[PDB]
Parts: C-alpha cells; structure tokens; sequence
C-alpha cells in the first residue's frame, strides 16, 4: 500500500516536471494559454543486479599472450 | 613427420557488477494540444510551425526511441 | 595420418537477478464517450476529429499493444 | 481481506489517475462537460524472482578464447 502510493506519487512527480517543462518551452511561441500537455510515463521498480564477464578473442597467434609452449618436431625421410 | 605442440595462453578480462536503479523511466507518452491562432480567428498553424513545435516537444521530452517513446501533437480550436 | 587436439575454452557470461515489482499493470481497457457538437445540434464529429481524438487518448493511455491494451471511443448525443 | 482491500484501492487509485488525465487532455477540445472516460485495468500482484544466465557462442575459432591447446599431428607415407 505505502510502497504503491510512493510509486504513484513519484510517477506523478515526474509527470508534473515534464508537463511543466513542455508548458514553459512552448508558451512563449504560441501564447500563454494556448497549449496543454499531458504526460504518461511507465516506470520500472524491479531491483536488477547484473554481472558481465567479457573475454577477449585470442584465436590469431599475432595477438596471443602465451605463457608456456612445448613445440616438438620430429622428421624422417 | 610429427608435430606436438602444447600451449598455455593468457586471457584478458572485464567484470562489471551493476546494481541498477529503482525508479527509472521505461517509456514516455506525450500528448500535446495547441489552439488555433486568432488574429483579427479560424487560422490553423502551418505545417512548418507544427513541424518545429514537434521538434521542440521532442527535444524537451528527452525523446529516445530506444525506449519507444511516443509523441503526438494536434492543433484544434479551443472552447 | 593422425590429429589429436585437446582444447580448453573460456566463456563469457551474464547473470541477471531480477526481483520484479508487486503492483504493475498487465492490461488497460479504456472506453471513451464524446457528445455531439451543438452549434446553433445534430452534428456528429467528423472522421478526422474522431481519429485525432483516438490518437490523443491512445497517447494519454500509455497505450502498449505488447500488454494488449484496448481502447474504444464512441460519439453519441448525450441526455 | 485487508490485502484484498489494499489491492482494490490501489487499482481504483490508478483508474482515477488515468481517468483524470484523459478528462484533462480532451476537455479543451470538445468542451468542459462533453466527455466521460472509464478505465478498467488488470494488475499483477505475484512476486516474481528471476535469474537469467546467458553465455556467448564461441563455436567459430576466430572469436574463441582459448586457455590451453595440445595439438599433436603425426604423419607417414
């Protein structure tokens, strides 16, 4: 209930802010009382944790970062 | 012939631990009405005036079509 | 011939832990009535006026057909 | 009971908000008393936890991120 009313008041606050700004940026052009605006905004309220972990591609040997190597080559004829 | 190769690589990295915000905007929907201009009365605003008013309202919105924001501006006589 | 290959890879990742909200909107259903316009009386609003009124009501709804929102606007003489 | 009445009052609150906004954005065009709106909205009240875990496709060797390798190649003729 109280969280719901807090969400509704916060939504109405953001609507009032954007509505007042649209009324202020347009009224010097068309006149003081010749415009109305209404704002309906959907908000999110879900806590969203995230953890990316990128890696860099090292397929090509010209940008590989080796640590060891054990290259053996035999041959006969 | 033969060719044995053992390798050990080393990897670059990045770790981002993002705790997102509670209370942000997902979508805006803005409906704008404007009156006709009465000079000496039945004069609608021209197409360039409606276009630049749409420009101003889009920029004052913080309009971002990634979020799918919608804006509609109409012109009509008042009452 | 022969070809033995052992590999070990490394994987990118993402973990999203989302605790959704209790009390959000799943669907809107909006029914709008408008009166006829009486000037000097039996005059319905024209199709362009009904269309732009539908535009304004859709935008003031926050209308989103992903949620399946429904809007119906009719015009009728009042009483 | 009390949770049910809280859900009903919160639903009625959101209905009142959207109804007042539709009445405010339309009445300057058609007149002060020539429009009515009614809003019926279905709400959710189920707590929904979620845990995605994406991975990135590394089938192609040009974007693979190797750590080891042991490539042996014999041959005779």
């Amino acid at each position: 209930r109280d969280l719901n009313d807090a969400q509704l008041k916060f939504a109405n606050d953001v609507e009032s802010r954007i509505q007042r700004r649209i009324e202020a940026i347009l009224s010097p052009i068309v006149g003081n009382g010749n415009v109305h605006a209404q704002v309906t905004a959907q908000l999110d309220f879900a806590n969203k944790e995230q953890t990316e972990e990128h890696y860099s591609p090292n397929g090509d040997a010209s940008k590989a970062t080796l640590r060891s190597r054990q290259l053996n080559i035999s041959e006969q004829v | 012939t033969q060719r044995n190769e053992t390798s050990n690589y080393e990897v670059d990295r990045t770790i981002r631990h993002t705790k997102m915000n509670v209370g942000d905007i997902e979508r805006l929907s803005v409906a704008v009405v404007v009156n006709y201009k009465t000079l000496a009365k039945p004069l609608p605003l021209t197409a360039d005036q409606m276009k630049q008013i749409e420009d101003l309202t889009r920029e004052a919105m913080g309009f971002s079509d990634k979020r799918g924001d919608t804006l509609n501006v109409v012109n009509s006589p008042f009452s």
